[PDB]
RNA sequence: GUCAAGUAAUGAAGCGCACAUGGUGGAUGCCUUGGCAGUCAGAGGCGAUGAAAGACGUGACAGCCUGCGAUAAGCUUCGGGGAGGCGGCAAUAUCCUGUGAUCCGGAGAUUUCUGAAUGGGGAAACCCACUUACCAUAAGGUAGGUAUCUUGAAGAAGCGAACGAGGGGAAGUGAAACAUCUCAGUACCCUUAGGAAAAGACAUCAAAUGAGAUUCCCCAAGUAGCGGCGAGCGAACGGGGAGAAGCCGAUUAAUGCUAAUGUAGAAGAACAGCGUGGGAAAGCUGACCGUAGUAGGUGAUAGUCCUGUAUUCGAAACAUUAGCGUUAACAUAUUAAGUAGGGCGGGACACGAGAAAUCCUGUCUGAAGAUGGGGGGACCAUCCUCCAAGGCUAAAUACUCCUGACUGACCGAUAGUGAACCAGUACCGUGAGGGAAAGGCGAAAAGAACCCCUGUGAGGGGAGUGAAAUAGAACCUGAAACCGUGUGCGUACAAGCAGUAGGAGCCUCAAUUUAUUGGGGUGACUGCGUACCUUUUGUAUAAUGGGUCAGCGACUUAUAUUCUGUAGCAAGGUUAACCGUUUAGGGGAGCCGUAGGGAAACCGAGUCUUAAUAGGGCGUAG
RNA sequence: CCACUGUCGUUGAAAAGCCAGGGGAUGACUUGUGGAUAGGGGUGAAAGGCUAAUCAAACUCGGUGAUAGCUGGUUCUCCC
RNA sequence: GGCUCAAACUAGGAGCCGAAGCUGCGGAUUUGAAACUUGUUUUCAAGUGGUAGGGGAGCGUUGUGUAAGCCUGUGAAGGUGUGUCGUAAGGCAUGCUGGAGGUAUCACAAGAGCGAAUGCUGACGUGAGUAACGAUAAUGCGAGUGAAAAGCUCGCACGCCGGAAGAUCAAGGGUUCCAGUCCAACGUUAAUCGGGGCUGGGUGAGUCGACCCCUAAGGCGAGGCCGAAAGGCGUAGUCG
RNA sequence: GAAGUGGCAAAUACCAUGCUUCCAGGAAAAGCUUCUAAGCGCUAUAAACGAAUCGUACCCUAAACCGA
RNA sequence: UUUAUUAAAAACACAGCACUCUGCAAACACGAAAGUGGACGUAUAGGGUGUGAUGCCUGCCCGGUGCUGGAAGGUUAAUU
RNA sequence: AAUUCCUUGUCAGGUAAGUUCUGACCUGCACGAAUGGCAUAAUGAUGGCAGCGCUGUCUCCAGCAGAGACUCAGUGAAAUCGAAAUCGCAGUGAAGAUGCUGUGUACCCGCGGCUAGACGGAAAGACCCCGUGAACCUUUACUACAGCUUUACAUUGAAC
RNA sequence: GGGUUCUAACUCAGGUAUAACAAUACCGAGGACAAUGUAUGGUGGGUAGUUUGACUGGGGCGGUCU
């Protein structure tokens, strides 16, 4: 904190408690005791833990009957309301579509849809799987988990 | 996350200076003081739950006292006799009946008497 | 009783003004510093 | 009716308690224009063509702030843009503007005085000049020149973050004292660069099947060592990564092309009805757009109202980055002697003289020179390795005064910058220096015409505005301490932590077929009863601390380590740095466990001691 | 110019004064203006005096959040 | 208090009072034991004063996710009452105020809880309407103006200084100077007055002073000497 | 729309940077007057014209400075 | 003369006295050095120390510790 | 005795009465000759003792004048302060009580005085002790260093 | 293995010239001394950094400490 080298007043013989600086932190505007500084919130996850847990989560769903297995999810013109329209008839309107190798306009298809998004199957993560309503996967999608877990 | 004391620290001093309502006062007011007199009113409180059982049976026994000797017994052999004729009122109904039943509590005398 | 201040205007800019400032390092230094921290006075 | 005796009630100068209603004050909540910590990029300077920092001016208009400089909130031009505008407090007036203003971007012009300040001097913003050319005739005006140093006309100077390299170099502290030692080559002082710097190609290690410069990261490893063998200090070899490069011109500065960028900009979808409401974005009903749906606003919460967002995009001018070409400045060793080594004193090596290698050098000396020399931790021999006494060299690494974009289990006005506000200000100090406080009406000023009291004051009451005015400018909310007014009850014969347990009476609400209960206020009278904290053997203690309230104020963070729980794997477990189109996937280097004994060699379910095969010691789920 | 005595004043009119007295008053005198000496240093007809109301080592900033076997304080609740 | 064949003492006897001890009744809780058996149920036994301290279980607060949810102008947060629920921390509802936000649940992270530190900041008390109003040179009255006059102006009288308490400067200050106007604050009271606010005005030099010419002390100092650096000294000079 | 000149007294101011004495032995430099060196204007008489710039208020034994 | 601001004195200073150093690039002092003061002085001078007008005066002790001179012998550094 | 502990030594003088003073003695705890001895005119806001004058210093205080204090009007502090419905006594008690016991006394509230108590306020006792605290000073404490000095080598040579 | 002499290093805070300071030239005086660097013995409160115990019917003094 900005100044606070003097000794506000002397020691003994004022009548005052005695101070070692106007910027301790027992004073307004003093220094904060224990002032946090930036910290690393990573955790170490075992490999084989993120990997059970993954497990988990897919037999959880299906479990639950929260996962949706297509042959294909392909758009075929970088338009919302075809995916909307494609997401009704399969009942999932709030979904995370995996597909393996997502499609350069069925990304910006599922861009603006509110609880809808598109993720290849590397790039799923435990909480996105468990966040949204449905999850739509494709049969390649659930093979490239058979092999990753 | 900084954490504002504020609205807790309120409702907490608000709620001792509402135990400390009608005292004299700093002690209904300022709350250094009225928490110090919250807490002695509750030992106070505490103490005479166990006292208030010793005064009533004070009080129960210098009433029968009273009736005895309108009777011409004490308590001491009153209750003796009581004791005797396995009669089991209490002091607080015996005080009762004396207060509030003069005839009966004479009948109550005379059996004591009469087991003496 | 005198008291410790008796103004001087010659005193004071040949003691503690800009060119008495100027003439050293460390005056330099102390107008560096002052400058730094942004005072609207620099020297008397 | 008299007298006598006895015994109630009523009192309030004031005070207490409760409630009601205010004042003060400015907590709280909400809010933000300001901060804080970072990421990914860029850039890393400005200045004799006069800087940073200032002084004084400058407007239709008094001050301050902002801009600007006697061409003075500005002048010219080139682009953008298209209807308002003449910077803010902060309006008013005269006006400008489709003959394109204000505004934004590129370039130019002007650019007082001070300050390196540079014509001399000086208490900065001042005083005094010399000189050349021209003009004037008077007592001047215009345009220049005139510092010092270095190099042979060109440069330099000064200022300013951090990071680099270099010259000097503490002490508090720790060692439970203290001197070796530690702190620490730190703080600080001084010098000087660059976008990085330094280092760098083996007179380096290794001892393996050898490798192959420098730098940085993870391990090796808190190991080997050093050490009043104390407190502490603390490697290397090597392994895994990032990055890779070797040269003898890997230089500097211009200019000119080609490309790209940046510095203004442009377009940019789709919503209605009804009810409530001051106001609709919220509710109900039904639509639409979406490569645009969690943006900021708009009178309450908006994908469709505005600005935006997705997407697509523009450059006359100037900058920057590259590639190319060319110029002009500097540089271009030819293999290294006052050198290597040595004596003495110091220093650096993790290593404190030690058995002390190796590096550096104040002092004194002083080779061999390839049939030679250096190193391999005293030293000798052998073997390996490499050639000092010439110079250079990108990246991976360090940083943030700054620019851009983006982010936050960061703050939200006692916080966060000292500074959200005209703050490095007021104020304090001779000075170096220290260093505050201080945000919020309302959606919109609609900021209250007029009337009344008053002194044409202050202040208020009406009227009016507004959804709201105990939102009225000291203005959101509006706590507490503290101070009033009103109502009810108590209180002027009674001794103390002021309560508590009982308890009469009164007052007030409700019931209830009607003075009884229930709730609330008060509390005559009785019993009991010496605050709290701290510190103590022990405190009502006449021991400490606190006038009160509000706000703030003290066991954290990082790493290592041990034990416990829990989860996953399990005789195995787990990767680190890194890479990665990044929480994944890869990366097995390393670490722990799986064996111990012994100083060690060594041996191993054994081993050590011993002559002993005896005895004995230590050993025989992570 | 000084400061010997006393009263007053001591939250002062004043962080050293007033009043009444007192001493030197051509001198080793007093005083103006400018300058010099700087912190383990200065200066001192010497009291450790004075060095800006600060002196047995000034002040400011920094090392620095010195150290403190000492004192104070250490904030919600219940159960064993 | 008072007590004398006691209300004293001695030796005996019988009654009774007397504690948070024991018993009775209701409730909670720790541990252990038995059985529908992770509170699923009932029991039983032994326990439940506590500083330092160890162990166990929770409450609330800020923030993140859950949450483009849910609540909220038919009124959020905050404030202030009341009622109610829990062993407690505390929760829930609701009247009034307020006027734009809040947040269930379960996890997760803390600037996570204050009465004390002669703690820090602000506000406000007590002392107390108390002490004091700053030289004991001194005032009285009549007019005027004004809302208002002990204090202003004018007048008469009185008093004080007069080697000053008058006048001119230097230093220092900087507009305080003069006029008009205003009286909130400032002035230790009031104020119409003012060194206060506001608006205007006012400083005229060949001779007065500065500047200028000159030098003292003492600075700075082409070259020069010295010094790790920074710098120190010093000639000519140049300032002063 | 008047007067305005005689006596006496009398400074620490002036003569006087003088005079007299003493010892502790009492700034400097320039302006100024002359002399020449290198080198190649000066003195009188006037007449006209000039003399810049800054300060100047006010307090100053104080209510304006140093002491909050 | 002095303890600015509780001590003014018998304390400090003082003229005078004595010892001792110093031959001048003095001794001595400031300074890292240059450069200074001493001093544009020169032993009738300059420094240090004590004492403190003046009058009468100032005794004894050289074992200790200093200082001055001496060097026969003992011991003794770097170096070699 | 500015030195003398014993000690108010002894003796003389001064007073009615003299631990002080003056003179003397010498038994100098523990004077003494330039850290000078013994005197000394003059001088001193210097120390002690004694007188005259003079007195409110006092016996023993009285009266008076002015400025405060007091009352009114205006302005308006201070330290302190856990909270107070804040009495005596004898006891008790962390050992000196407004607050506890017993008892006695006491209607409620000011103003002018006053200072016996509130171990009154003020200043984290300076005395004293403690801390393996600090500072500064001393020295034949220790360990260093500046400075001063010795010698060797270098600058540094020749001849006899 | 010591002296003596010399001058040419070195010194001059001597003279003359160079404006002055300084340097330089010459003269003069000294002279392998002095002086300075390194090393080394002595001296060294001039100056620094520190130490200087505890028990204890308070501490010191005394005593004690296994
Ligand atoms: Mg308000
Ligand atoms: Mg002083």
């Amino acid at each position: 904190v900005s100044g606070g080298g003097i000794k506000p007043w002397r020691q003994k013989g004022t009548g005052r408690a005695r101070a070692g600086s106007i910027r301790s932190p027992i004073w307004r505007g003093g220094g904060r005791a224990f002032a946090a500084k930036p910290q690393d919130w990573s955790q170490k996850v075992n490999r084989k833990m993120y990997r059970g847990a993954m497990q988990c989560i897919l037999a959880e769903l299906i479990r639950q009957e929260r996962l949706i297995l297509v042959e294909e999810l392909t758009i075929s013109a970088p338009k919302t309301k075809e995916l909307i329209a494609k997401l009704s008839e399969l009942n999932a309107p709030r979904a995370l579509i995996i597909t393996k190798e997502v499609d350069e306009n069925l990304y910006l298809a599922a861009r603006n849809i509110p609880h809808v998004n598109v993720l290849d199957t590397s790039e799923v993560d435990p909480v996105s799987l468990i966040a949204f309503d449905k999850v739509i996967m494709s049969v390649e999608a659930a093979k490239q988990f058979e092999e990753a877990l | 996350a900084r954490v504002k004391r504020g609205v807790q620290a309120n409702r907490r001093h608000k709620k001792i200076l509402k135990r400390a309502k009608g005292y004299y006062g700093a002690r209904s007011r300022v709350y250094r003081v009225a928490v110090q007199a919250v807490t002695k009113a509750g030992q106070y409180a505490y103490r005479d739950r166990r006292n208030k059982k010793r005064t009533f049976r004070r009080l129960w026994i210098a009433r029968i006292n009273a009736g005895a000797r309108l009777n011409g017994l004490s308590y001491s052999r009153f209750i003796n006799g009581m004791k005797k004729a396995n009669i089991t009122i209490d002091r607080r109904v015996l005080a009762d009946i004396a207060m509030h039943d003069a005839a009966t509590f004479g009948a109550l005398v005379e059996k004591a008497k009469a087991e003496l | 009783m005198k008291r410790t201040f008796q103004p001087s205007v010659i005193k004071r800019k040949r003691t503690h003004g800009f060119r008495a400032r100027m003439a050293t390092k460390k005056g330099r230094q102390v107008l560096a510093r002052r400058r730094a921290k942004g005072r609207h006075r620099l020297t008397v």
